[PDB]
């Protein structure tokens, strides 16, 4: 299974989503500005989108 | 009738209960999301918000704080679930919006708070990857000033040869804890590296959730608040044993598991921790 998306990295939030929903369809997506803090529960069906203040993602997208 | 989560009864919290140990008392800052006080099997003593535009700790309208709160400090009575100290004076000190992200000046505030409100314990089931002067100062104070401070390790797994362990877990002032399951294997999520301290619990642990309900969450969130809720025993137990005492004492006497790289010194034992005299079983 396809759990992190490293190539998203420097991509528009939005490419970031579209490509994240055709390998998992059923994610859970949420944005979030890099450099936050975040709660520590491991959800298999959400992926995290870090992004900074150009709306670029700036971390790599993971499950969970 | 009660239960009695299986993450509770594997750390020896039912030990110190047989003792009459329940952490009476003892003040633990749950830094997080807010804490519904409304739940009958919580009892939240006090607390403030650090969210500009969500003033009321004691509504959680996220989740994640009330589970990670019951996992502490669940009441000692005929409902629901069981926590590892269920007498604890809960503090809820809400750092996290509904939408469960904070900034990084919102987790200083709260640990602020907890130091000047003179708590004795704080959990921070939370994370980032990237740390800041700021932050790592406000733990070294809490520390500096008695506060045994415990966080989730994070949940990054592995990366060759890397740690992955997030801030502020990362700092050698804060306890990082990882996750187990029942069988004592690292859960595959969970960070790694040598700042990994203790594993704790953290795959299906079942615990209170907003609106009077229950349920099974994972990750090293779950894991953190078995440690807090045990160095709150081991005070109660032991009322003038200073932070470092309560830290070496769970450090000194966990199970020990596979490489300290994956698994740190292993499993907490609080039953072993709140002895005098301290060994790895
Ligand atoms: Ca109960
Ligand atoms: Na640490």
């Amino acid at each position: 299974m396809k759990t992190e998306w490293p190539e998203l990295v420097g991509k528009s939030v939005e490419e970031a989503k579209k490509v994240i929903l055709q390998d998992k369809p059923a994610a859970q997506i949420i944005v979030l500005p890099v450099g936050t803090i975040v709660p520590m529960e491991y959800r298999i069906d959400r992926v995290r989108l870090f992004v900074d203040r150009l709306d670029n993602i700036a971390q790599v997208p993971r499950v969970g | 009738a009660q239960s009695v989560p299986y993450g509770v009864s594997q750390i020896k919290a039912p030990a110190l209960h047989s003792q009459g140990y329940t952490g009476s008392n003892v003040k633990v800052a749950v830094i997080d999301s807010g804490i519904d006080s409304s739940h009958p099997d919580l009892k939240v003593a006090g607390g403030a918000s650090m969210v500009p535009s969500e003033t009321n700790p004691f509504q959680d309208n996220n989740s994640h704080g009330t589970h990670v709160a019951g996992t502490v400090a669940a009441l000692n009575n005929s409902i629901g679930v069981l926590g590892v100290a269920p007498s604890a004076s809960l503090y809820a000190v809400k750092v996290l919006g509904a939408d469960g992200s904070g900034q990084y000046s919102w987790i200083i505030n709260g640990i602020e708070w907890a130091i000047a409100n003179n708590m004795d314990v704080i959990n921070m089931s939370l994370g980032g990857p990237s740390g800041s002067a700021a932050l790592k100062a406000a733990v070294d104070k809490a520390v500096a000033s008695g506060v045994v401070v415990v966080a989730a390790a994070g949940n990054e797994g592995t990366s060759g040869s890397s740690s992955t362990v997030g801030y502020p877990g990362k700092y050698p002032s804060v306890i990082a804890v990882g996750a187990v399951d029942s069988s004592n294997q690292r859960a595959s999520f969970s960070s790694v590296g040598p700042e990994l301290d203790v594993m704790a619990p953290g795959v299906s642990i079942q615990s209170t959730l907003p609106g009077n309900k229950y349920g099974a969450y994972n990750g090293t969130s779950m894991a953190s608040p078995h440690v807090a809720g045990a160095a709150a025993l081991i005070l109660s137990k032991h009322p003038n044993w200073t932070n470092t005492q309560v830290r070496s004492s769970l450090e000194n006497t966990t199970t020990k598991l596979g490489d300290s790289f994956y698994y740190g010194k292993g499993l907490i034992n609080v039953q072993a921790a709140a002895q005098h005299h301290h060994h790895h079983h």
